[PDB]
C-alpha cells in the first residue's frame, strides 16, 4: 500500500456499495482514486 | 476541503497549540501534513455497548 | 478567497516535502 | 486573475517535479 | 480547439522528457 | 483564454529550467 | 492568430533545444 | 493579514531548513 | 497585491532551489 | 469527428510509449 | 481523404514498431 | 486543417526520435 | 483507393527507414 | 485485385524482416 | 480460384516461417 | 495449367525444406 | 498472369534467401 | 497500370537493398 | 500586535544562530 | 508599512544569507 497514495479503505467501501470506482494518475503525478464512473459500462 | 487546524477542539496547553498545521491526505502520497484523524472503526452501523447489552 | 487558501496550503505542503527529501 | 492562473500552473508542474523526483 | 490540446500534449511530453532526464 | 495563459506559464516555466539545465 | 504562431515556434525551439541537448 | 501568515510560513520554512542543515 | 507578490517570491525560490539541485 | 478524436488518442499512447522507454 | 489515411498507415507502423521494441 | 499538420509534426517528430534512437 | 495509399505509405515508411539506415 | 493482396504480402515481409533485424 | 487462394496462403505462412526462423 | 503444377511442386519443395531445417 | 509473376518473384526469393542461407 | 509497375521496381529495389544491407 | 513580536524574536534568533555559524 | 518592508529584506537578505552558506 506504501507504493501509491490510494486509500484502499475507501476504495473497499465504495466497491461495496456498488460504485465503479476508478483509480488513475492525477495532475500531481501520484496515483489515488479518482472520481467513480457513473451510468454507462 | 484539508482540515486546517481550525477544526481541531484542541486539549493539550496554550504553548502546544501549533499555529499552522494541515491534515495529512492521500493526495501528494501523505507527504505533507502535520496531523491525521482517527476513528473508531471504518464503517460504523453498530453500537458496541449495544451487544455487550444483548448478551 | 478560499482559493488563495487553497494555494497557500499547496505552497506550505510543497516547502515541507522538499525540505524533508533534502535532509 | 490571469497572474492567478499563472500561479497555479507554476504550482502544479513544481508539484509533478517534486513527484517524480521522489519517486 | 483541438490544435490547443495538441499543443498541450506536446508541451505535457517535453515536460515528462525533461523530469525522466532530471531524475 | 485561461487555456493559453497557463500555456504560457509552463512554455516559460519550461524554458527557465532547460536554462537552468543547460548550464 | 499571431500568439498562437509564436506559441508553435518556441515549442518547435524547445523541441530542438531538448534534442540536441540529448545528443 | 495573509501577508502576515505569508511571513510566518517563510520564516518556519527556514527554521526548518537550518535545524535539518545543523543536524 | 503584495500578497500576490510573497507568493511569486516562495514559488521562485522554491524554482531556484530545485533548478540548483538538478544542475 | 470520432476519427480524428481517435487518431488524437493513439498519437498520445505511442508518445507515451515511446516517453517511458526513453526512461 | 488521403492525408487522414496516411496518418492512420504512419500510426499503426509506429505502433507495430515500439510493440517490437518493447518485447 | 491546422491540426492535421500538427499531427504530421508530431508523427514526424516521434519517427525521428525511433530512427536516430536505432542508428 | 485507401488499400493503394495504406501500400504507399508503407512502402513510403520502409524508404525512410533503410534510407537513414544507410546514412 | 489479387495482385495488390501480393504487394501487401510483399511488404508485410519486408517491415518484419526489417523490424526483426532492428532488435 | 480457390487453389490459387490456397497456393497464396502456402507462400504466406512460409514467408512467416522463415522470417521467424532468421531472428 | 503447367505452371500451376510447377508452382505447387516448388511450394512443397520449400516446405519439405523448412520442416527439415527447424526439425 | 501478371499475378503468377508475382508468386514467381515470391518463391524466387525465398529459394534464394534459403540457398544462401544453407551455403 | 504505370503506378503499378512504378511501385513493382520500388518494392524490387526495396528488396535488394535490404538483402545487400543483409550481405 | 502578539503576532508581529512573535515574528521578530523568531528572526531575530535566526540571525543571531547564523551570524554565530559565520563566526 | 515601514516595519512590513523592514521585515521583508531582513527575511530576503537571512534567505539570501543561509543560501550562499549552503552554497
Amino acid at each position: 500500500q506504501n507504493s501509491v497514495g490510494i486509500d484502499f479503505l475507501q476504495l473497499e467501501i465504495a466497491l461495496r456499495q456498488g460504485y465503479q470506482v476508478v483509480v488513475g494518475k492525477a495532475r500531481n503525478g501520484v496515483i489515488m482514486i479518482l472520481g467513480y464512473i457513473q451510468s454507462m459500462y | 476541503k484539508r482540515l486546517t487546524q481550525d477544526d481541531i477542539t484542541f486539549i493539550i496547553p496554550d504553548y502546544l497549540r501549533p499555529d499552522y498545521a494541515l491534515e495529512i491526505e492521500y493526495y501528494d502520497n501523505c507527504q505533507s501534513g502535520d496531523f491525521i484523524v482517527l476513528r473508531n472503526k471504518p464503517v460504523n452501523l453498530n453500537n458496541d455497548y449495544q451487544i455487550i447489552e444483548h448478551y | 478567497s478560499e482559493a488563495f487558501v487553497q494555494l497557500e496550503q499547496r505552497i506550505s505542503s510543497l516547502e515541507q516535502r522538499l525540505n524533508n527529501l533534502e535532509s
